[PDB]
């Protein structure tokens, strides 16, 4: 796909694993083998070897630079590069957008609506932050019932 | 020089005259508000154009309105 | 006790400081060729030209581009005379713009005291006309005499 | 180069004389009272 | 008449005023209605004069704010001693400091940032610090990290004491207005009690603790076997083996045989050849002298014991024929206005911090300060930026005194009234000398760039072309080098090594200091410095002088300090305010201080900092290119801004890569500043109106109306990002380059 | 209302001199003279910059701009209970009385003055500039 | 300080540094300068020959200059510098 070799069989990706441990191994040569800063570089090497063995096992595509490239078209092999964490993101981002929208409706029908935005009512906030879990069923539910959008006759419009 | 225009939305609150630093505005009698007075700009040739009257006008949108036109030595604010 | 307002008037933008109304300074400034209000303005314009003509040979022969050759007298004097001819045209177009032919004098007639004096003829269309020719003849002779005293007679000086 | 001396003529006129022609004639023109 | 006026429980210690945010201002006490309320909440948070008209409660607010500031500084010092105690290699650096870099910050190994824990030496990984704390603790005689932990917990104790005193002097016993107006007693107890007894106590520390420990550190003694600081006080024979004058035991002090104290109280001068830092026998004689001199100067003013000076009597007797009724009412200025005293104190503290910067690169007070070039560049650069910010703030609070505390009835025909009466002359002659300096320094740079571009190296201002040698500086440097022989006898050496007395001090194979040459390049860049300081003075003094009124706006004092403009009238009255002059003087402080630290970095990387090999040869970092390349802007862009930036951009993949990240993010904050500086409020307000329409469409309109930032606030945000981004750019470039080549 | 005549015999406040005073615009174009009656010898802030001792009787102050007369005039109308008037003096000798025109300040309404520069419509009923192309009239003056 | 009899003295129209001396030279020096600077008087006449005379005097020494007088008429005196890629 797109002229990119897989990273498990890429010679450039294995070259970057070789020259990263060798950079960290030469950093280890000036420390005692049981010393505290040498345990951090030894944990860095095992973090590096975990990283390169994770990138090759996920079917990542590596170019001529030896670097893993993401295919965001919507490929059946490449769902976890953009499509799977994008749907994970939009669920979380729609959770932020739904509990901030539902908080403003809950404080617009209050005695002092502007004091509830500088001082956020946490019992009112936390009872709808739980309610933002099921938000695609509540956003399209408000879209189908007409409560999501406001009619243009009740919207402040600058003159022509 | 500058053209200061008063519109019929004025409530006669007088604060456009009080904010005027070159004595352009004055309050004339009128029949279109509770205060029974509207502003006017007879000495509009003395207008610097600072729009302090527009900053002090509480009417939305503004009743006093200053249009920056031809600028002379009155409206440039010079002493030399 | 030392600082006074300008002619006793506190609301004119000036002060009678020692740098302005000294016994020595107000004697000096009143004899300089620019403040002679009864001398004909071609004659006093020759002195304004002789002065500025002379002084300008110095920074043009000692600092100019041809300062390290044997032509440093010829290069810097014609460069000093070139600034005379430009400033003569700057004096020419100033008198064309500021003063119109047949107008009055844009000059203060009253002196420091309450005595009435004649109008200064320099701020006229014909007074600045003869002043411009006074600067041209005086400036070209002030350059040439400073060139004669430096690179013809070659008088001994520490820097030349 | 065909004529080497027209560099030595036109660059002083269009570089020094012509701005001194144009700016002095404009300064007369922009300060005419009319 | 000087005595303690306090009163008990002015305000009750309650959290009900914490809940209401805008309690201090009457406009902000109604609650928010727009998003500009949040910005005026922070803008008017510290402005205590805009809260109340009573100077007594203002002075109590300022006193408890001083205590909160002291608590914050003691928390900061507690952190920096705790970082020395736990997260540093201070014992490893103290064993041998010529090979191990000072480091006191360990990062957590989380996201790849563990590469920032670099090889600083001594079997330690961490961020190499440039704050100079290690050399400061070596000069303090600190040998172990237990002493650093004790100083950290003691500073935490003092931070709790400052918090308790800030609560106490606002809620339990707060002083009245005449207590703060006893300025004679305050000067008597700041000169004698604070600066005199502080210098005397630090002199006692530098007699008993700093001096013998630092003498043992010059002998190569291991700090784990050096005796502890109280052992010199207890076993005075141990103190006497290092200095025999201690064997007499305080009898030459009271019998005036002070020359018998010549073993440990000396006027040597110069640097320690072992360490590269000033002598502590000189720093202890220095502190004993400025203590026996600040305690003398603290007995000058009249409090309540009869003897002394009323300073109103000092001022009102100082009147001259060129002024008339001068100096009268200035006591009433400086005791009824906090901003006037703040202007004077900020000018002295900023100028003093600039004095500190020069008197630390030139006379390095701490052992191995000079040879650690990162510390020297960072300390000079930090103190120049703090000093420039404080002198711009001095002009700021001068202008706030004019717009809000200057009473014209009490000031007739004094110095201030006459300075306002001829402010056109001051600003016009300052304008002339600024334009003259701008041509005669920067156009000289442009001339050098032009003739170097046109292939005329002889037509330049070089040391080989037309010379412009600073004969006054080159004479004052010879006067300060040839001083010990005749004008200052009792000196063993000279004040600084940068004067011309020889003494090529080599510490660890790296140059501490040597004679600094001054040539045509130094003349040009010092005239740049004088020009930029003068222009900063021009905007700032114009804002101070035209804060009341102008020829343009004669009622400018009624408009206030933080007003944007009068309007588009009189041709346009944009940035007429005194605040906007502080705003522009902040840019001119950036320009001034940035060229100062650029001249510093290039001048000492080219003529001071370097290495010494065998047979006395000195190889600098950028060898000898300040005399030929720092006369053109292309050399400044090329041999300084391009050649020395070849370690901030290829630091990626190393421990200095956070300097590359903050170099680029500092460019980001600077280009982000240009969004706020170049734009204006009404565009952003209508763009926010379109965004508010999109929010109204989806019913997510906030009741707090979204507004664009104010014009004063937009200029403030732009100058804050401009200073933050540009200063962080220079910080990142400096701290990558001089760490990399140091 | 008969306009007051400039006496040209009342003296000036005691002022040490300022550089913010009359430049050459006073000499060739106009300058402004403000005259007011004082209760006693006070000290006021000069609108050109500085402080002057104002007299116990009538005072005369020469100013360069009309804004300097209102900035002074509103200063001695709020801080002091002093009625003021100013003039416009031309270099030929003509003194033009300027404020207050009816004798009563323009904040207070008088029946003698008339409405000028007053539009009977609002801003939203002003005409578009596309239908007023190439005319001396504009969107607000009709 | 307002007078209504002398409008110039109450507005700043003062000859602050002027002098009312009629003459201080002699007749021999005065007749020499007006004779020589008599063809330089009129502004329209002086602007004509300064432009036309100034254009000729910069084109003369621009063209009669030598190699040592000006480097642009000297020309190259060495081999030309070849650029990269054989250009
Ligand atoms: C309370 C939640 C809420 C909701 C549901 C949305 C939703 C909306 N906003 Mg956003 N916005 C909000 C908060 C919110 N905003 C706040 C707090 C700010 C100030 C930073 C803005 C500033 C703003 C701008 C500048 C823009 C939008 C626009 C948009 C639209 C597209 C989303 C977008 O551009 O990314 C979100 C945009 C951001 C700048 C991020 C702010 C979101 C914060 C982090 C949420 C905070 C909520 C929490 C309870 C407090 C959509 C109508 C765009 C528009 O006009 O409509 C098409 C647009 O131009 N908004
Ligand atoms: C707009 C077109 C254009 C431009 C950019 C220039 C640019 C240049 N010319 Mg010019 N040149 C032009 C038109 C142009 N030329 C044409 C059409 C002719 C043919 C008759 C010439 C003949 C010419 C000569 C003979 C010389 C130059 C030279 C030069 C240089 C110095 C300027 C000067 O002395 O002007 C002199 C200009 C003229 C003699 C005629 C200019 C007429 C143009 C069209 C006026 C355009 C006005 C413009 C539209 C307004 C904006 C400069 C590189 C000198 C040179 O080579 O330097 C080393 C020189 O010796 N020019
Ligand atoms: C295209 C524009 C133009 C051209 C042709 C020149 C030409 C020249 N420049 Mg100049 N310059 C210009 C633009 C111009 N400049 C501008 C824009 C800048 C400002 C950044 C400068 C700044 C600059 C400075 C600072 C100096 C030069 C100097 C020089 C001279 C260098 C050659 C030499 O060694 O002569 C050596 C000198 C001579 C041979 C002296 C000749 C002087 C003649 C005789 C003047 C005669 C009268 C004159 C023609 C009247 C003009 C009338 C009007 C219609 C133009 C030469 C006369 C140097 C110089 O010596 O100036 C004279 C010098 O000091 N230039
Ligand atoms: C001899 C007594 C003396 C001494 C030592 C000081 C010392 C100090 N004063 Mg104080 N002061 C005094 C008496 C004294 N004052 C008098 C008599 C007046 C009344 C007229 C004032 C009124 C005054 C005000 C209004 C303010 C100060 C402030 C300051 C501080 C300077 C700011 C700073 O950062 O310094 C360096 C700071 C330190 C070194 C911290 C030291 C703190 C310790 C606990 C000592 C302070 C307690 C006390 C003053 C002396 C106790 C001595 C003790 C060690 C035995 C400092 C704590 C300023 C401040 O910050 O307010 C809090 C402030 O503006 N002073
Ligand atoms: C505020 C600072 C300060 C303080 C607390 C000390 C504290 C001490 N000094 Mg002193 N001393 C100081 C300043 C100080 N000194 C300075 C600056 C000098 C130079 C004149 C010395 C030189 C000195 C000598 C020569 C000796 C002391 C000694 C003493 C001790 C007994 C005197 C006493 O406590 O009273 C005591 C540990 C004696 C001692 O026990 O030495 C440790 C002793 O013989 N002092
Ligand atoms: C001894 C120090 C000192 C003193 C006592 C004060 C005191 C005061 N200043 Mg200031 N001033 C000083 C020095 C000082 N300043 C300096 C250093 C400058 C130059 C910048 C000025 C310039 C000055 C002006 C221009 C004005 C004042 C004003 C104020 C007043 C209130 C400001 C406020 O509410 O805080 C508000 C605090 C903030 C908005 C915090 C923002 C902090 C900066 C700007 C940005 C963050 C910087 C940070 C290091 C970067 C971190 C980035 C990171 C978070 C990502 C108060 C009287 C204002 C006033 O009205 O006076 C009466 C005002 O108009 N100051
Ligand atoms: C490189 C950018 C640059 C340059 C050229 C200028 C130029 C100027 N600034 Mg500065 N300044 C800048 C950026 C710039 N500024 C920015 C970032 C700000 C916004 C905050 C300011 C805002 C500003 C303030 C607020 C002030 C200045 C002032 C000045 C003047 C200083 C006096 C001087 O040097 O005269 C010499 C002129 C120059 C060096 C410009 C180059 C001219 C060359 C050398 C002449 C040769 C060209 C030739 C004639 C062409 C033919 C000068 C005109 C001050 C002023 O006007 O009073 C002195 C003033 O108070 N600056
Ligand atoms: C030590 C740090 C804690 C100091 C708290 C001091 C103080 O505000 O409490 C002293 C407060 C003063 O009580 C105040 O009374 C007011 C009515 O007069 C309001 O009710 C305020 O909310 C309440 O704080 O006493 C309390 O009731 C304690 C509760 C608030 C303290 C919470 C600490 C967290
Ligand atoms: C720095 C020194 C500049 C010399 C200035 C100096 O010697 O001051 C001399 C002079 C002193 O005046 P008096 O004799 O009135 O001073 C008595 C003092 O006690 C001030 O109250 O000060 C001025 O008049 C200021 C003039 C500044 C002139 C512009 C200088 C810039
Ligand atoms: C988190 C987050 C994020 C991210 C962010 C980004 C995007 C970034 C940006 C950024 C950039 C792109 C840049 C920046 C820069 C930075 C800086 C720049 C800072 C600084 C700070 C500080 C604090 C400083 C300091 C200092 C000073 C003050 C002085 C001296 C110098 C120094 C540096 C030291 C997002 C949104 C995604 C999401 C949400 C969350
Ligand atoms: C961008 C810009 C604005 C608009 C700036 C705004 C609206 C400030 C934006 C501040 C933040 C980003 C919005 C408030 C954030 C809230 C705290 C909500 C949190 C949401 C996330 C930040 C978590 C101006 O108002 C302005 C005024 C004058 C000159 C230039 C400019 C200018 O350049
Ligand atoms: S401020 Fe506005 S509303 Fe008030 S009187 Fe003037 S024009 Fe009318």
């Amino acid at each position: 796909v797109a002229g990119l070799t897989p990273c498990k069989e890429s010679k450039g990706f294995a070259k970057r694993q070789k020259q990263e441990i060798k950079k960290l191994e030469g950093r280890l040569k000036l420390y005692a083998p049981d010393s505290a800063p040498a345990l951090a570089i030894n944990a860095t090497i095992e973090k590096t070897k975990r990283r390169f063995e994770f990138y090759g096992n996920q079917g990542l595509l590596c170019g001529t630079d030896g670097l893993p490239h993401l295919i965001v078209d919507g490929d059946q092999a490449h769902l976890g590069e953009f499509v799977y964490p994008g749907l994970v993101f939009l669920y979380i981002a729609g959770w932020i957008g739904w509990v901030g929208r539902a908080y403003l409706i809950d404080v617009r029908t209050s005695k002092k609506p502007t004091e509830k935005e500088i001082i956020i009512d946490v019992p009112l906030a936390l009872r709808i932050m739980s309610k933002g879990l099921t938000w695609p069923v509540a956003a399209i539910g408000e879209l189908r019932s007409g409560k999501l959008v406001e009619k243009s006759s009740n919207i402040t419009v600058s003159p022509r | 020089a500058h053209s200061v225009k008063i519109y019929d939305t004025c409530i006669g609150c007088t604060q456009c005259v009080r904010a005027c630093p070159t004595d352009v505005l004055e309050m004339v009698p009128w029949d279109g508000c509770k205060a029974s007075q509207i502003a006017s700009a007879p000495r509009t040739e003395d207008c610097v154009g600072c729009k302090r009257c527009e900053s002090a006008c509480p009417t939305d949108f503004l009743s006093v309105r200053v249009y920056l036109g031809a600028e002379t030595t009155r409206s440039m604010g010079l002493a030399y | 006790q030392v600082i006074e307002p300008l002619n006793g008037d506190p609301f004119i933008g000036g002060l009678e400081t020692p740098v302005t109304s000294s016994p020595l300074i107000a004697w000096y400034l009143s004899n300089l060729p620019a403040y002679r209000t009864a001398v004909a303005p071609l004659l006093r314009g020759v002195e304004i030209g002789l002065a500025h003509g002379y002084l300008l040979v110095g920074p043009f022969v000692l600092a100019g581009p041809l300062r390290n050759s044997a032509v440093r007298g010829e290069a810097g004097s014609l460069a000093a005379a070139g600034l005379v001819a430009i400033l003569t045209m700057c004096l020419t177009i100033y008198g064309i713009a500021s003063f119109k032919e047949g107008e009055a004098s844009k000059a203060p007639s009253l002196t420091l005291t309450g005595r009435q004096k004649a109008a200064d003829k320099l701020q006229t269309a014909e007074g600045w006309a003869g002043f411009t020719g006074g600067f041209f003849f005086g400036g070209l002779s002030g350059v040439a005499w400073a060139y004669i005293l430096l690179y013809v007679l070659n008088l001994p000086y520490p820097v030349k | 180069m065909t004529a080497s001396y027209l560099p030595s003529i036109f660059v002083p006129l269009i570089g020094l004389v012509f701005p001194a022609i144009t700016m002095a004639s404009l300064f007369i023109y922009i300060e005419q009272d009319e | 008449e000087v005595k303690i006026m306090v009163e008990k429980d002015p305000v009750k210690t309650s959290f009900e005023k914490w809940a209401k945010p805008g309690h201090f201002s009457r406009t902000l006490a109604k609650g928010p209605n727009t998003t500009t309320w949040i910005w005026n909440l922070h803008a008017d948070a510290h402005d205590f004069d805009s809260h109340t008209n009573d100077l007594e409660e203002i002075s109590r607010k300022v006193f408890s704010a001083h205590f909160g500031q002291l608590a914050v500084i003691f928390i900061w010092l507690s952190g920096m001693y705790f970082h020395g105690a736990r997260f540093s290699n201070y014992e490893a650096w103290l064993s041998d400091p010529t090979h191990i870099k000072p480091s006191a910050q360990v990062v957590w190994p989380i996201v790849g940032q563990k590469i920032l824990n670099g090889d600083v030496g001594g079997g330690f990984q961490g961020i190499q610090i440039t704050s100079g704390f290690f050399q400061l603790w070596r000069a303090s005689g600190i040998t172990s990290e237990l002493q650093l932990y004790t100083t950290a917990i003691g500073g935490l104790i003092f931070a709790a004491l400052m918090l308790f005193a800030g609560w106490f002097h606002y809620h339990k016993a707060a002083p009245k207005l005449a207590w703060f107006q006893n300025v004679e007693s305050m000067l008597n107890h700041h000169l004698a009690g604070l600066l005199g007894l502080g210098s005397l106590a630090w002199a006692g520390h530098q007699v008993h603790v700093s001096l013998p420990i630092n003498r043992l550190l010059d002998a190569g003694v291991d700090p784990k076997e050096i005796p502890l600081p109280h052992e010199f006080i207890l076993n005075r024979d141990l103190l006497a083996q290092l200095y025999p004058s201690f064997s007499k035991g305080l009898t030459p002090f009271f019998t005036l045989n002070w020359s018998e104290y010549s073993d440990f109280l000396t006027f040597r001068g110069g640097l320690n050849p072992v360490t590269g830092g000033l002598w502590l026998t000189d720093t202890a004689h220095h502190h004993l002298a400025i203590a026996v001199l600040f305690l003398v100067a603290g007995h000058m003013y009249r409090t309540n014991f009869g003897i002394g000076h009323s300073m109103k009597e000092i001022l009102e007797a100082h009147k001259g024929p060129f002024t008339g009724e001068g100096h009268k009412g200035l006591y009433e200025i400086l005791t009824t206005s906090w901003h006037a005293q703040l202007a004077i104190n900020l000018a002295m503290l900023g100028s003093l911090t600039i004095i500190v910067a020069h008197h630390m690169y030139a006379m390095p007070p701490y052992p191995y300060l000079a040879t650690d070039y990162a510390t020297q560049l960072s300390l000079f650069t930090h103190h120049m930026w703090i000093g420039g910010f404080l002198v711009v703030g001095a002009a700021a609070h001068a202008a706030i005194f004019m717009v809000r505390d200057y009473d014209p009835t009490t000031q007739y025909n004094n110095l201030l009234d006459r300075v306002l009466r001829h402010r056109d002359a001051i600003i016009s002659h300052l304008n002339w000398v600024c334009i003259f300096l701008g041509f005669h320094s920067f156009g000289l740079y442009i001339h050098n760039d032009t003739m170097s571009a046109l292939g005329r190296p002889q037509d330049m201002f070089s040391d080989t072309a037309i010379q412009l040698q600073p004969v006054f500086a080159q004479w004052i440097q010879n006067t300060h080098a040839l001083a010990p022989s005749l004008t200052a006898p009792n000196a063993t050496a000279s004040t600084s090594l940068t004067w011309g007395g020889g003494d090529l001090v080599a510490v660890g194979g790296k140059v501490a200091l040597l004679p600094i040459p001054l040539g045509t390049a130094d003349f040009l860049v010092h005239h740049i410095h004088a020009f930029t300081i003068h222009v900063t003075v021009l905007i700032l003094l114009k804002g101070v002088l035209f804060a009341r009124s102008s020829r343009l706006i004669p009622d400018k004092a009624n408009l206030g300090f933080r007003f944007p403009c009068d309007g588009p009238g009189r041709g346009g009255t944009c940035q007429v305010s005194a605040w906007d002059h502080v705003f522009l003087g902040l840019f001119w402080m950036y320009n001034a201080i940035s060229v100062v630290i650029f001249h510093f970095s290039w001048k000492m990387q080219s003529d001071v900092w370097g290495s010494i090999s065998d047979q006395g040869v000195v190889t600098h970092i950028t060898g000898g290119n300040f005399a030929q390349s720092s006369i053109t802007i292309n050399g400044w862009l090329r041999d300084f801004l391009w050649a020395q930036a070849s370690q901030v951009i290829q630091s990626y993949g190393s421990s200095l890569s956070a300097y590359g990240l903050l170099f680029l993010g500092a460019h980001f904050v600077w280009a982000f500043s240009l969004m706020f500086l170049f734009s204006g409020r009404g565009y952003w307000q209508e763009l926010i109106e379109s965004i508010v329409w999109a929010h109204n469409k989806l019913k997510v309109a906030p009741a707090i109306q979204p507004r664009a930032l104010s014009i004063v606030q937009g200029r403030a945000v732009g100058v804050a990002h401009y200073l933050l981004g540009g200063i962080a750019t220079t910080w990142a470039f400096f701290l990558a380059r001089i760490i990399s080549v140091g | 209302f008969t306009p007051p005549t400039l006496n040209a015999d009342t003296p000036a406040p005691i002022f040490g001199g300022s550089t913010g005073g009359l430049l050459r615009k006073a000499q060739v174009e106009e300058f402004y003279v403000i005259t007011w009656e004082s209760p006693k010898e006070q000290i006021f802030e000069m609108p050109t910059g500085g402080a002057a001792i104002m007299r116990s009787g009538p005072n005369l102050l020469k100013l360069a701009r009309k804004e300097q007369c209102l900035a002074l005039g509103a200063r001695l109308r709020t801080k002091f209970k002093i009625q003021y008037q100013f003039y416009r003096v031309f270099p030929n000798g003509e003194v033009q009385y300027l404020h207050p025109k009816d004798g009563v300040y323009p904040e207070k309404v008088n029946a003698g003055r008339t409405a000028v520069g007053v539009n009977n419509r609002s801003i939203g009923q002003n005409a578009n500039p596309a239908e007023l192309k190439f005319a001396h009239k504009q969107a607000y003056d009709l | 300080y307002f007078d209504l009899g002398e409008i110039d003295n109450t507005t700043g129209n003062w000859d602050l540094y002027g002098n009312d001396d009629p003459n201080r030279y002699n007749g021999f020096q005065n007749k020499f300068f007006e004779t020589f600077a008599g063809a330089f008087t009129k502004r329209g006449l002086l602007l004509k020959f300064l432009v036309l005379g100034g254009a000729t005097t910069i084109g003369y020494l621009g063209s009669t200059s030598s190699g040592d007088l000006l480097a642009i008429k000297n020309g190259p005196k060495q081999a030309p510098i070849m650029g990269p890629r054989g250009r």
